[PDB]
């Protein structure tokens, strides 16, 4: 009754997600990147993703023409309709580190920008903090399977969402450069119970 | 007895009233709605709250372990009578968590309050800066408080005379998370029932302490007899529903006060799961069973 | 006889002492003391003038044939003698021509004796003033005849307005705080001189107050045989005194565990309000049992010690009062807010240690407070919370609790009416305690924050109104009860101060300071053989009157950018501008150091917050910094923490306040006075080191080389010395260094501010 969504989410262009606004991270930097607590290595948050994916979805799925298959995957609780949720996405690490040790090069970035003035010309420089690209992510995203007439439904609007983020950004100054990722090595297992359709999940995932 | 260890690969966010704060440990009334939650949703909620009711299925509130410690919350023991010497109750008010074995040492003194201290280290508490995007207007901020646990930390969960029906639950419980923020990136474990023969000694002995180990509130007819050399300390439990077939809106449910899970009695009682929602569409409980640890005092 | 002749008596006992040093007439102190309380006509009824003249044992001896017994100048010696302790008790009386009397000399500090067994005794002592605060000096200090002729010109004035009366007790009070606070009670070496006069005054009010409501009690009509006729061991002996523990629970739940939006606004009002409940509940419980305002050794901090009187009455009262604060409390604050309420018998004996357990008195007290605190309610009143719970929809905005609520707006009438005070919480506000107001009181009373003028308009005609102010001017009439709490606000707006500053990074401060081991002092810190009552309560007023009234003037003396929420006793809450708050620490910790000269020991803890941060985490984030603060062990071989330190911004910036003031400090000074010419590509050069300086546990060798070329390209603005210098420290002495270079960044940061 439980799926499991497994991927890896690699950056391409780096990707600034999250203001860690304690005094150990902006001593270092302008503009830090959320960091996890005790290793300190970049993570993308579930909520950054969670909210990326359903703001690309909510976008396509109406296309100036929220409905039911957004609020069956990501919850609602507005006024009257409370529907709890299909979809618990998980904080992601970063999965590689290794792999970046072995480039001799550190899984974070500060980024040199600047504005030039248009009346006085005068330009000014800023600096953010940018997980590098070529960093991993593995993530996995944990559907719950209550209604067996809607899962195909449910994940080809989830195949849709990674496909709109695809061609997006995750976090931060993305239409300056920043944010472009990538999925691979996308699948879905069954966790808990049986489900035999999941061979269609797995279709529609690696389409 | 058959400890159920928590091993928690994300963040986790327990609420005490806020969103912004985050608590190390939850309670077995969270745990238990947990459960029912997953019942629901596997459709044998009857079935798990009449194994709770009958005693079938009674467990403790999550604990601190760290490295194959268990720990146990600094019971609130009537001693610190040694009138002469020492600093009982002095340096042991920023002592929040004992062992479990190490308890005959802090009965007698001779623990030491500042090494159980530093020893004491699971994970650290952080708050996660976030907004809700408005595509038009201000984007409004707003900030989850989490607690990230340790390589080798986590929670643990006395359960006596486990059960097939828990265990399936506890194997749902594992992908839909626990705590506050889980449909984000924060309720994330694996779990163990690990049967334990050490602590096994400690819960078949007998005492007259009894330490209570979980949230509990007696029934009326025996709350007269549990407070009678009882040194307890009172704790509110509410919140708001979390349910789709409930009311329609969110509604708080009943504000229970219960025993909290460090308070030791002479005469034991066993509580009772209270309902808390009565004006809604389907019963809303509270867990609060008393877990005892007896000890000598 | 009246009972207050008694207590005005007893309180202006030693009038003749400053009567006496202060004029050239060469007589007994109780005969120049008696003579000038008889020269005021309302001082005059042989009761008061009884007290003051005859109160040692060579003066009642000469007249005690002709005096009566139950003549209520026994129940004062025999106070004056319980207060002393171990000190003088029967000798020689000061003004006498038996001994050359010393009348120039100054009050010794208390903190000469304290903590003396591990950092020794010693001679200061506190020079003349005429607030502002007295802080004691190591030279040999003199107090002249002027000194004490204007001490006794300024009280002609006050008694002149001044009746033997139960209202104007507190004026009495208030002019003996003023002025007898730095005159010594006993101008003789060879002994200690720390005691005041006003402490051992006061003292010796609230023993006398005790010994006269027990005597009443038990049917004592024999005040010579039982107390002077001979040595009263078997009074001495026997129980006549309750020392009661109002102790106060969860006020940092209720005070700081908010959630406004408006919620940094708040927490000055609910400290205030906390303070002046606590406050109000022991006046209200004195003026149930009929006794003064002296019988409360010490309020504040959220906990009181009042000596009460062995008797049965007093017993019934308290139960009566205990149960009605019970039920007040649980009505408003379910269980948010608790006070527990707690008596031990103790004898005239154990409060002058002659038994040898003047501390077992103070032992047992806690032992039932915690007793009471581990068994809080009963078996009807969890009953009754639990059966009076309902499903709500709403619930208030920062209080979160779902009764008590506004119909038209979501908050709870306490959350309603703090925010009402905090508008109305300003500088030279008076606090007026009605049957109206703005914040519910216990006992159907209500309180407001309502300003001078509108407050002589609500006490000139009405009944049982009853005025708290900070400052009272003019101690006689107008009268008021004088409260004291640190509440310096340099600006209430916490927005504009912030957008007041204009470099440095935008970020709040908020600083929790608290005394090291301040119990233990109070246990075991004065050595045995100086152990009185007076000697505990001067050291009680100290503390407490340094944290409050000199944290006020401190930081009024330079407008610091600080809006303290709370001073109160041993502890600090305050909440400012960073840059402030980081340089008030280092001059609190010196002030502190010089008050108590080195004799305790404060540890703080600095939080860095932007403004929209939770007040809740701001409260409970720097509480956790000032506990590691507390943790700070230099060396893993010693028992219980140094505990002098400070933590800056994170519970891994743990320094020793000489290891931050010293290296931190110079460092920061001199990074500052070298890096002011860098460029802007300087700057990132300083946040490369930063990096490096951080990742050099992990890379011993490329990292080290790292910082070699980083210094390298800076030493062109920034010159070849201080590289060098940057490149020893990186070598030496590290983390001080990422410390100093962090604050410089955040110091130096162009982002507003
Ligand atoms: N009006 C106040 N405003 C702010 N802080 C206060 C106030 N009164 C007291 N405090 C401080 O709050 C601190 C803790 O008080 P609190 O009663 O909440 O915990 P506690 O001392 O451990 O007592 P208990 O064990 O009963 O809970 C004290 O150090 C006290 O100085
Ligand atoms: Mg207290
Ligand atoms: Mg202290
Ligand atoms: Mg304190």
């Amino acid at each position: 009754m439980k799926l499991v969504i497994e991927g890896t989410i690699v950056l391409k262009t780096g990707m600034h997600i999250g203001g860690s606004s304690d005094f150990s991270a902006i001593g270092a930097v302008d503009s830090p990147v959320v960091r996890d607590t005790l290793t300190r290595l970049p993570l993308i948050p579930g909520s950054s993703l969670k909210g990326k994916m359903r703001y690309l979805l909510a976008k396509e799925l109406n296309n100036g023409i929220d409905q039911d298959e957004i609020l069956r995957l990501f919850g609602s609780s507005e006024k009257d309709k409370i529907r709890r949720a299909r979809l618990k996405f998980n904080d992601i690490k970063l999965s590689n580190l290794a792999e970046l040790e072995t480039f001799n090069v550190s899984s974070t970035e500060v980024k040199f920008e600047n504005t030039i003035n248009r009346k006085t010309a005068v330009a000014n420089p800023r600096q953010i903090e940018r997980v590098i690209a070529g960093s991993k992510f593995d993530f996995e995203i944990f559907y719950n399977l209550d209604d067996i007439k809607e899962v195909e439904k449910d994940f080809e609007n989830i195949k849709q969402g990674f496909d709109l983020l695809e061609f997006d950004y995750l976090g931060g100054h993305g239409t300056r450069g920043s944010g472009r990722i990538a999925f691979e090595n996308l699948s879905v297992i069954t966790a808990v119970g049986n489900f035999e359709k999941i061979n269609t999940l797995n279709e529609i995932l690696g389409a | 007895m058959k400890i159920i260890k928590l091993y928690f690969e994300s963040p986790v966010h327990f609420g005490e009233k806020r969103l912004s704060e985050s608590k190390i440990t939850f309670s077995a009334d969270t745990l238990f709605s947990a459960l029912m939650i997953e019942a629901v949703g596997l459709g044998k909620e009857d079935e798990f709250y009449q194994l709770a009711s009958n005693n079938l299925v009674k467990f403790s509130d999550a604990f601190p372990f760290i490295d194959q410690y268990y720990y146990i919350p600094k019971p609130m023991f009537n001693l610190k009578l040694e009138k002469e010497d020492e600093n009982p109750s002095k340096a042991f008010k920023k002592l929040l968590y004992v062992p479990i074995d190490s308890l005959e040492d802090y009965l007698s003194g001779g623990l030491d309050a500042y090494f159980e201290r530093e020893s004491f280290n699971l994970g650290k508490l952080a708050l996660s800066e976030k907004v809700q995007q408005h595509d038009f207007k201000d984007s409004e901020p707003y900030n989850v408080g989490t607690f990230t646990f340790k390589e080798n930390t986590g929670l643990y969960v006395l359960i006596e005379q486990t059960h097939p029906l828990l265990e399936e639950l506890l194997e749902n419980l594992q992908y839909s998370g626990i705590g506050g923020k889980r449909n984000s990136g924060y309720g994330k474990f694996k779990f163990e029932i690990l049967e334990d023969s050490d602590i096994e000694d400690l819960f078949s002995a007998k005492g007259n302490r009894k330490i209570l180990l979980s949230g509990a509130l007696p029934k009326d007819a025996e709350l007269e007899q549990a407070l009678k050399n009882a040194s307890y300390l009172l704790e509110r439990r509410g919140g708001f529903v979390q349910s789709d077939t409930y009311a329609t809106n969110l509604v708080k449910k009943q504000d229970l006060y219960v025993f909290k899970s460090g308070s030791t009695f002479e005469n034991s009682f066993d509580g009772d799961i209270y309902q808390v929602g009565k004006k809604g569409n389907h019963p809303v409980y509270k867990y609060a069973k008393s877990f005892f640890l007896e000890v000598s005092v | 006889m009246d009972k207050i002749n008694l207590v005005c008596g007893s309180l202006l006992a030693d009038i003749g002492k400053i009567i006496y040093r202060g004029t050239s007439e060469r007589a007994k102190h109780s005969k120049l003391g008696g003579d000038f309380i008889k020269s005021f006509e309302q001082f005059r009824n042989t009761e008061l003038t009884d007290c003051i003249r005859y109160h040692h044992a060579q003066e009642i001896t000469s007249v005690k044939s002709n005096k009566e017994k139950n003549s209520l100048f026994y129940i004062t010696y025999i106070a004056d003698n319980i207060s002393s302790g171990m000190d003088r008790r029967k000798d020689l009386e000061e003004g006498a021509e038996g001994f050359n009397w010393d009348k120039k000399v100054a009050l010794g500090s208390v903190f000469n004796v304290l903590n003396e067994k591990e950092k020794g005794r010693q001679n200061y002592s506190y020079p003349f003033v005429a607030e502002p605060l007295n802080f004691p000096t190591a030279t040999q200090n003199q107090y002249t005849t002027s000194y004490y002729d204007g001490l006794i010109t300024d009280m002609k004035t006050i008694l002149q307005r001044l009746k033997p009366d139960k209202e104007h007790i507190n004026s009495l009070l208030q002019m003996m705080e003023s002025l007898w606070s730095y005159v010594p009670s006993s101008t003789d070496k060879n002994q200690l001189v720390d005691i005041s006069l006003y402490d051992h005054s006061r003292t010796t009010a609230a023993i006398a107050s005790a010994i006269y409501d027990y005597f009443q009690a038990e049917n004592i009509t024999d005040y010579q045989k039982e107390l002077f006729d001979y040595n009263a061991t078997e009074f001495y002996d026997k129980n006549a005194f309750l020392m009661m523990n109002f102790d106060m629970s969860g006020v940092q739940n209720f005070i700081y565990n908010i959630s406004g939006s408006k919620a940094l606004k708040s927490l000055r009002a609910r400290s205030f309000y906390l303070d002046m409940l606590l406050e109000y509940i022991s006046d209200n419980l004195l003026e149930k049992l009929e006794l003064s305002r002296a019988n409360i050794l010490y309020v504040g901090g959220g906990h009181a010690y009042l000596l009460l009187a062995n008797t049965n009455k007093t017993k019934a009262i308290l139960s009566d009062f205990e149960h009605d604060l019970k039920t007040w409390f649980l009505d408003k604050f379910k269980i948010d807010l608790y006070v527990a309420m707690a008596y031990t018998e103790v004898s005239a004996n154990d409060l002058m240690n002659h038994n040898g357990h003047y501390r077992d008195i103070y032992r047992r007290l806690s032992q039932k407070t915690s007793a009471k605190k581990a068994n809080r309610y009963t078996a009807e009143e969890i009953l009754n919370l639990n059966h009076q719970g309902t499903e709500n929809a709403r619930e208030c905005r920062e209080c979160k609790r779902s009764d008590l609520l506004i119909e038209e707006d979501d908050i709870c009438e306490i959350c309603d009416s703090l925010q009402k005070v905090s508008r109305d919480l300003t500088r030279e506000n008076i606090f007026v305690i009605a049957n109206e107001g703005v914040l519910d009181m216990p006992f159907g009373k209500k309180m407001s924050a309502l300003s001078y003028s509108q407050a002589d308009k609500l006490k000139k005609s009405n009944a049982e109104v009853q005025i708290y102010a900070k400052n009272i001017s003019e101690i006689g009439q107008n009268l008021m009860t004088r409260i004291d709490m640190g509440d310096y606000t340099y600006r209430s707006d916490f927005h504009e101060m912030l957008e007041e500053v204009e470099v440095g990074i935008n970020r709040l401060g908020v600083l929790r300071a608290d005394v090291d081991n301040l119990g233990q002092a109070f246990i075991n810190g004065i050595p045995d053989d100086y152990l009185s009552i007076s000697r505990t309560a001067t050291f009680s007023r100290a503390m407490s009157r340094f944290f409050k009234n000199y944290l006020n003037q401190l930081l009024a003396e330079k407008s610091y950018k600080i809006n303290v929420i709370y001073a109160g006793g041993d502890d600090l809450f305050m909440i400012g501008a960073w840059q402030d708050i980081l340089d008030f620490s280092i001059v609190l910790k010196q002030k502190f150091a010089d008050f108590t000269q080195n004799k305790l020991s404060i540890s703080a803890g600095i939080g860095m917050f932007r403004e929209k941060y939770p007040v809740a985490r701001m409260a409970s984030l720097t509480g956790d910094l000032e506990d590691a603060a507390k943790d700070y062990k230099p060396d893993e071989r010693a028992v219980q923490a140094t505990k002098n330190a400070v933590t800056l911004f994170d519970a891994t910036n743990v320094f020793s306040w000489d290891t931050l003031e010293n290296d931190i400090f110079v460092k920061l000074d001199a990074i500052t006075k070298n890096f002011e010419k860098l460029d802007e590509t300087g700057k990132a050069f300083i946040y490369r080191l930063i990096d490096l300086l951080r990742g050099v546990n992990e890379n011993q060798q490329i990292n080290i080389a790292r910082l070699a070329y980083t210094l390298s390209r800076m030493e062109e603005k920034i010159g070849k010395t201080f590289a060098q210098e940057l490149y020893n420290w990186a070598n030496a002495d590290r983390k001080t260094l990422i410390m100093a270079l962090e604050i410089y960044i955040l110091k130096t940061r162009e982002r507003a501010a």
